[PDB]
């Protein structure tokens, strides 16, 4: 028998972590036990940067990554991370099988080895706030807690808010004394850090789409037996439409989680934050050398 | 699912030793990383010690580092704890727990209730 060894940022717990799980499961069923996976979690050995390295040397098999965490050494990757570019996930599945997906990916394989089996749906950030938010207009003035990262305060800055930096463990007693207005996150880690007890409004602003793409070295790939590769390739599309329906479900049990508690959630028009993000997609557009992001959008 | 029973514990002296035992009843034992919890009373759950199936690696405790030693027999689909040098500081419930692929022992310690399989205790009181 076999052993692949998979390693991932997530813990013990995690959608992500139970989803590999399943394709450990799901890889035992398929091969009567030649294939087996090995699973090393909460980032042991190293983040995802570190992993990929470890996949490029083939000292790690398989691992976890956004598409648009290409763009570290893929730089044209980055533009479907830009906020509000993917609408939702199918757009950002249409984008990854595109020309201009499949360019990415072939450039991945053909220099660091990274052979991409398929990308899975991984949620959604979306934004809370003390006050309700029902169009862009009521960004103005908001102060948003972003993570210290590019797009993030990207988005904050060009919705018209004041984005405010602040280490993750301050936030609740931030938003509790409002001296913040709001943050932006996924829905889980919202109630995970039971955010929702001090956010009296929720809206579904979409302006992140999260993937995580399922990556096997490239020289592992050339190992194995190519029964072996169609056992993997099926696995994966197998393991990932259920991860993509965990998540889509958690999602829509967590709105009604907030619904329940009392928290006003609301859907704004987002097509006024598209048009709000231009200036970005521009300085992208012409960093890159090719108008990219008009590209993407129009899928 | 997977049934987990633990055997060994009661009393022990001071500096004294002690064995405990966790059998697995299916055939996921080979391939299922194990682990040593415990609960004093009124503390928090603390990780104690834990074995891969994999890469063969160990974790301890810095408070047990030393003085337990964990081994394994898939032939007998078993763990054991083997508690040397015994403390007062060691009496709690001792927990046996399983989970399946993980290849790295620490990382059982981040989230516990997710964990495949639990035994139901076994108390251990040292004098």
């Amino acid at each position: 028998a076999t052993t692949l060894k998979m390693g991932m940022q997530a813990s013990v717990g995690s959608v992500e972590y139970n989803s590999a799980k399943m394709l450990a499961d799901t890889l035992e069923e398929m091969s009567q036990g030649e294939i087996k996976l090995a699973l090393y979690p909460s980032a042991q050995l190293g983040d995802d940067r570190a992993m990929l390295q470890q996949l490029t040397l083939g000292d790690l098999d398989i691992t976890y990554a956004e598409f648009g965490r290409m763009g570290l050494w893929i730089p044209r990757a980055e533009a479907v991370m830009l906020p509000y570019v993917a609408k939702d996930f199918d757009h950002l599945r249409r984008m990854f099988e595109s020309d201009f997906g499949q360019g990415v990916r072939d450039e991945m394989l053909q220099k660091f080895n990274w052979r991409a089996l398929d990308t899975w749906y991984n949620g959604t950030r979306e934004t809370t706030s003390n006050r309700p938010l029902n169009s862009i207009e009521d960004f103005k003035g908001l102060k948003l807690r972003v993570p210290n990262a590019k797009q993030n305060l990207n988005y904050a800055k060009l919705s018209g808010a004041s984005p405010t930096p602040m280490s993750f463990s301050e936030v609740y007693l931030a938003l509790q004394t409002n001296a913040v207005d709001g943050q932006e996150n996924p829905l889980p880690t919202i109630k995970t850090m039971k955010f929702y007890e001090v956010q009296k409004n929720l809206a579904m602003t979409h302006h992140i789409v999260n993937d995580q793409m399922v990556i096997i070295s490239e020289s592992t790939w050339q190992k194995l037996s190519d029964t072996d590769k169609d056992i993997i390739q099926k696995a994966v599309q197998k393991v990932g439409d259920a991860h993509t329906q965990t998540v889509k479900t958690q999602e829509a049990e967590l709105v009604s989680f907030f619904k329940s508690e009392g928290i006003n959630v609301t859907y704004p028009d987002l097509e006024p934050f598209r048009e709000a993000m231009q200036p970005l997609y521009k300085e992208f557009d012409s960093n890159i050398g090719q108008p990219i992001v008009s590209k993407l959008a129009a899928m | 699912q997977v049934q987990l029973v633990e055997s060994g514990g009661g009393l022990v002296q001071a500096g004294g030793s002690l064995r405990l035992s966790c059998a697995a009843s299916g055939r996921t034992f080979s391939s299922s990383t194990m682990g040593w919890f415990r609960q004093a009373p009124g503390k928090e759950r603390e990780f104690v010690a834990g074995i891969s199936w994999s890469d063969g690696s160990t974790y301890y405790a810095d408070s047990v580092k030393g003085r337990f030693t964990i081994s394994r027999d898939n032939a007998k689909n078993t763990v054991y704890l083997q508690m040397n040098s015994l403390k007062p500081e060691d009496s709690a419930v001792y927990y046996c727990a399983a989970e399946r692929w993980l290849a790295t022992p620490q990382a059982m310690a981040v989230t516990p209730n997710a964990l495949d399989a639990w035994g139901q205790g076994t108390q251990v009181t040292v004098s």
